[PDB]
């Protein structure tokens, strides 16, 4: 198994899934349960200045709004699935 | 109606309406009317099975002793070999009773609700009393009179007692019920609970 | 006599008679069928 | 209630839904929004078992492989899937495993995005090319025929699974073969009653 | 066998224990004249010891390495006499006591001064309720089915 091929195919599919097939659902759910609140008010709104959502990072000119956080999130799942497949094939386990 | 104990006040829920009322409920099992309703059916069905079983236990032994047939003793007949495995028999006995008894059940819960054929939906039992389905279960059209019901219940109570005897007598004497009787007739004053 | 029968029914008196009868019963079952561990 | 004559049906089951024979003894569908989800979930279960039961029986009647033997070519390192005898030129384990996930997950997630409740269970359009759902009266007739065949298929799948559990390695058709050897000895009686 | 045990009827340490026990009593037995009351009494203990050990062996009791019977309460059908069976008997009697006890508190609960029949037993009333216990499973199940057993 070619590691680069396995890793980049896994990340490719995971990134593809997060952009074209699962994007609406993930966005819908984040809007549904939005920012964490303490007593009816977001951590930032309560004074946690260090809890400010980084709108600068969240900005993207991608058509659907796929941003840098989505790449990190779906790209992480790909690398995890890839290294599961690689390590699992590296052994000679017999069930 | 009758008195199982002359001069003893019958329970007040035993009012002379049920066939077989002799005032006998000294432990008060049946004071709640819904217990009474269920125990009536339970007495009918235990008494009807006892009558079939006691006849099936005693009478074949009598006819072997005479020599017109030769069949196993009732406590041996399970051992015998039959055209089908005994576990096969049990599964079909379970499935057939399961259907037939749930149907008897529905009629206790909801009288009349299960008198009609579910497949050939043109056939039906006529309306009647729970525990007495009639119609095709009474093909000779006997009148289900009070006297007949009282004889049915007396015979059922006697067979239930007799079955109790067959069971205890066998685990004490090893032999069979007609054997215990013949042995007792021999010299009665010495074989009577000396075991 | 009816006063005596009332006293004989008072909690302690009815208890000793009840438990005495109980103890006698359990003792005699144990004299007739001793050392029962099974059943 | 049709499923058990004489038994009162739940008040939220009036017989209008396809396959509403009044069966819900645990009252699972008392929460209306769960009832509707359960209607959708039942059809999905029905249509999968209706595809699987042919898939379990047809290849066993034909070339080697009961539904369990058809799966033992994977697991152990090697991979040589054979469809109709010819080893398919892609029947290695990781190849179809990814194809199955990608294809099934895509079409299953697409199913979940339908907001309309009647299209969640009866979508139509492309999946009704022959226009069988055009006639409203005929539409509901096929709705009942679907759920009844589907519940029968689910029931058969349980038998297949439970039979496999009792006679491991064997196939359901070999079970029928073994049954027809002597039906009065090769039954579920052996399973229910050991030896 | 079950739990690595062996039947007390085959157990060597079980047999040793009976032997050491009889030898203990015989050391006392030899102090007394054979007609004497102590000799008869010690001999009575000895026979009872012998009856007990044969009885445990014949009932199917399993023994451990210690030579003592160990009870199997798991449900196994060869050992229902060690828990299931005396347990059903306990629950039957315990429910009888409690059902009779509740019958009496209910019978007197609407009386004028109810605590008077709680410190002075109305024995006539009690002799009439004492046999309600025979059927407590049916009576208690019946009061349940028609709202009489628990209050709301
Ligand atoms: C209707 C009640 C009924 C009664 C009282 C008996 C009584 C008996 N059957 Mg029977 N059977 C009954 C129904 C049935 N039997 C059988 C098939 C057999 C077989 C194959 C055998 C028996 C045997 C026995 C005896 C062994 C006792 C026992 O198994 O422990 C009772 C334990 C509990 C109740 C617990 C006993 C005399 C055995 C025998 O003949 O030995 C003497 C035996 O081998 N029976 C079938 C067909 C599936 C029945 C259907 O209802
Ligand atoms: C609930 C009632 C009951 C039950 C369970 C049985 C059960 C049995 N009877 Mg039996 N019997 C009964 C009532 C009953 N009997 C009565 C009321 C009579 C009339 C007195 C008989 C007369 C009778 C005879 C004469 C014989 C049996 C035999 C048998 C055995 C197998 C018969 C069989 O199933 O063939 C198939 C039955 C059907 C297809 C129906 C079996 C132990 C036979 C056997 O092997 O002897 C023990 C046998 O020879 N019985
Ligand atoms: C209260 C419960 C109770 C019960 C049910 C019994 C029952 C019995 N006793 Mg018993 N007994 C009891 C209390 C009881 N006793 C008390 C409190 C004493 C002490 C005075 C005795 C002293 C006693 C003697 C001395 C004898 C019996 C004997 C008997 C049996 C007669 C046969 C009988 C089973 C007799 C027996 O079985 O012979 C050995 C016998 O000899 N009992
Ligand atoms: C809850 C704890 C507990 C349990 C489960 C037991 C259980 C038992 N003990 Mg033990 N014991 C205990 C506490 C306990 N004991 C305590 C605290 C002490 C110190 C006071 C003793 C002192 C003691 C002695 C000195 C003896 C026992 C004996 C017994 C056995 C009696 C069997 C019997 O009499 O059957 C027969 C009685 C019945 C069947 C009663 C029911 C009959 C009813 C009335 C009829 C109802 C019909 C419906 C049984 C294994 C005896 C034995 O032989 O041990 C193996 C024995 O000799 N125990
Ligand atoms: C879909 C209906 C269906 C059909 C046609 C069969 C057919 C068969 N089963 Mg099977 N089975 C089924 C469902 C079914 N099963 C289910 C739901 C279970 C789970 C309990 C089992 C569990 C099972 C076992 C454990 C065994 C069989 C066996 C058998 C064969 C012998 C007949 C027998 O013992 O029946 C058993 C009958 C039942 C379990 C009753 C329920 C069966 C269905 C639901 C009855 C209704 C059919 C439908 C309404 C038409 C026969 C080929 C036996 C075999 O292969 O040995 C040769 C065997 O040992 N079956
Ligand atoms: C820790 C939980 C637990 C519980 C609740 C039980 C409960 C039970 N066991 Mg048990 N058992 C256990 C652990 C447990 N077991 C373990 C760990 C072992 C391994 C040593 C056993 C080995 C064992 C044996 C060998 C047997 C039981 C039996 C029984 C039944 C008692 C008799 C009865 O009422 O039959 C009524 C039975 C039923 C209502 C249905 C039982 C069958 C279903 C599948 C359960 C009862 C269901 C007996 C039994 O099932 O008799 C038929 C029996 O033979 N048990
Ligand atoms: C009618 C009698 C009776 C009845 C039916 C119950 C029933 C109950 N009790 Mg109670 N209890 C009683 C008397 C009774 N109790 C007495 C007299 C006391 C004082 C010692 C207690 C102290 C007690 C405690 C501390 C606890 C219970 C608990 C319970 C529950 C669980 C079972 C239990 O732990 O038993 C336990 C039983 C006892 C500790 C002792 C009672 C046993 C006596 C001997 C029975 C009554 C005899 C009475 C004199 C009969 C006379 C009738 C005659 C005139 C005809 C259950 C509701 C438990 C509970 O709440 O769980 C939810 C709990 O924590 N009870
Ligand atoms: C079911 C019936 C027996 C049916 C047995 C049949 C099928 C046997 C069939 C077979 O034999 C064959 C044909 C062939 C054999 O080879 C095998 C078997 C399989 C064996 C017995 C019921 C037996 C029924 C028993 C005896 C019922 C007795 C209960 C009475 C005494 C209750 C008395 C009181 O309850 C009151 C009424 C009210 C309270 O106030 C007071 C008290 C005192 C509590
Ligand atoms: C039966 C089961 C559902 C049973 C649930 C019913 C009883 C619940 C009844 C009740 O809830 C009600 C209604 C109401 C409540 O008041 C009471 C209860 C009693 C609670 C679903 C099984 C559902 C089973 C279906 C989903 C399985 C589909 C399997 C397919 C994919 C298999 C494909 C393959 O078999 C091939 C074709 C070839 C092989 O070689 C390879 C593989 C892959 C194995
Ligand atoms: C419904 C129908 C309808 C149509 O229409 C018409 C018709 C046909 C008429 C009908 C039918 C009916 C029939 C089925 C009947 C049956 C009955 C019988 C079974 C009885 C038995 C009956 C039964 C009987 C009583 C029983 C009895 C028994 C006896 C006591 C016993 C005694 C004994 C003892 C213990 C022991 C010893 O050691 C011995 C002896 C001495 C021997
Ligand atoms: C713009 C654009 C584009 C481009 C883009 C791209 C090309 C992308 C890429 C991307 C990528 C390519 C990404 C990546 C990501 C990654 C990540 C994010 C990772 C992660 C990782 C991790 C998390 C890991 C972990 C671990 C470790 C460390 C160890 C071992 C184990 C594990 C695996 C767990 C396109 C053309 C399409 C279109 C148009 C526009």
């Amino acid at each position: 198994l070619n590691p680069s091929l396995v890793i980049s195919l896994s990340t490719g599919l995971s990134l593809f899934l997060g952009r074209f097939v699962f994007f609406n659902f993930q966005r819908e759910n984040v809007a549904k349960q939005g920012l964490p609140e303490q007593n009816g008010v977001t951590h930032f709104e309560a004074g946690d200045t260090r809890a400010k959502e980084y709108v600068s990072l969240l900005k993207s000119n991608d058509p659907v709004g796929f941003n840098i956080v989505d790449v990190l999130a779906w790209g992480s799942i790909g690398h995890i699935v890839a290294y599961y497949i690689l390590a699992t094939s590296s052994n000679g386990y017999d069930p | 109606k009758g008195e199982w104990l002359p001069g003893l006040a019958s329970p007040g829920y035993l009012t002379g309406s049920l066939p077989g009322d002799n005032g006998f409920d000294p432990l008060g099992l049946a004071e709640d009317p819904e217990n009474l309703k269920w125990f009536v059916q339970a007495e009918l069905v235990n008494g009807r099975w006892a009558m079939l079983g006691v006849a099936g236990m005693l009478l074949p032994e009598v006819f072997t002793s005479i020599g017109i047939i030769n069949v196993p003793k009732w406590y041996d007949a399970g051992k015998e070999e039959y055209f089908a495995s005994s576990s096969t028999l049990f599964v079909i006995e379970f499935i057939l009773f399961h259907y037939v008894e749930i149907r008897r059940w529905q009629d206790i819960k909801n009288p009349g609700s299960v008198n009609q054929d579910p497949i050939f939906k043109q056939y039906s039992l006529p309306a009647g009393e729970v525990g007495y389905p009639g119609g095709i279960f009474n093909p000779l059209n006997f009148a289900p009179t009070l006297e007949a019901k009282e004889k049915e219940i007396a015979n059922g109570r006697l067979a239930m007692l007799a079955f109790l005897g067959f069971i205890i007598q066998h685990n004490v004497t090893g032999k069979g019920p007609f054997d215990n009787l013949l042995q007792h007739i021999s010299d009665p004053w010495h074989n009577t609970i000396v075991q | 006599m009816r006063d005596l029968k009332t006293y004989l029914s008072v909690a302690p008196v009815a208890s000793t008679l009840w438990f005495a009868a109980l103890a006698g019963l359990l003792i005699e079952i144990n004299r007739f069928f001793p050392d029962a561990l099974t059943f | 209630a049709d499923w058990m004559p004489g038994q009162p049906r739940p008040s939220y089951l009036d017989g209008s839904a396809p396959g509403d024979f009044g069966f819900d003894p645990l009252r699972l569908g008392e929460v209306p929004e769960n009832l509707e989800r359960f209607k959708e979930s039942e059809l999905i279960h029905c249509r999968w078992a209706m595809l699987a039961v042919p898939g379990i029986l047809v290849p066993e009647a034909l070339g080697l492989g009961n539904w369990v033997k058809a799966q033992e070519w994977a697991a152990l390192p090697g991979g040589q899937a054979t469809y109709l005898g010819n080893p398919v030129p892609w029947g290695t384990l990781p190849t179809i495993l990814v194809i199955e996930f990608l294809s099934i997950a895509f079409v299953e997630h697409q199913r979940s995005m339908e907001k309309d409740p009647e299209k969640k269970k009866y979508p139509g359009g492309a999946f009704d090319p022959l226009g069988y759902s055009k006639d409203p009266k005929k539409f509901h007739e096929y709705k009942i025929k679907e759920v009844k065949n589907g519940r029968l298929a689910l029931l058969a799948f349980v038998g297949i699974c439970v039979q496999q559990s009792a006679y491991p390695g064997t196939g359901p058709l070999e079970n029928l073969a073994t049954h027809l050897a002597d039906p009065w000895h090769n039954t579920i009686g052996n399973v229910l009653i050991p030896a | 066998d079950i739990a690595g045990l062996t039947p007390c009827k085959d157990s060597k340490q079980f047999a040793k224990r009976e032997k050491q026990s009889i030898k203990k009593l015989e050391s006392s037995l030899k102090l007394y004249a054979p007609d004497s009351a102590p000799a008869l009494a010690i001999n009575a203990t000895i026979e009872k010891t012998k009856r007990r050990f044969d009885n445990y062996g014949k009932q199917g009791l399993l023994c451990g390495a210690d030579g003592l019977p160990h009870l199997i309460v798991s449900g196994d059908q060869r050992h229902w006499g060690e828990f299931i069976t005396p347990g059903i008997l306990f629950l039957y009697i315990a429910g009888w006591i409690g059902w009779v006890g509740r019958s009496y508190l209910i019978a007197i609960r609407d009386d004028k001064k109810p605590t008077q029949k709680e410190i002075i037993i109305d024995v006539p009333l009690a002799t009439r309720l004492v046999f309600r216990g025979f059927s407590w499973p049916i009576a208690a199940y019946r009061e349940l089915l028609n709202g009489e057993l628990v209050a709301k």
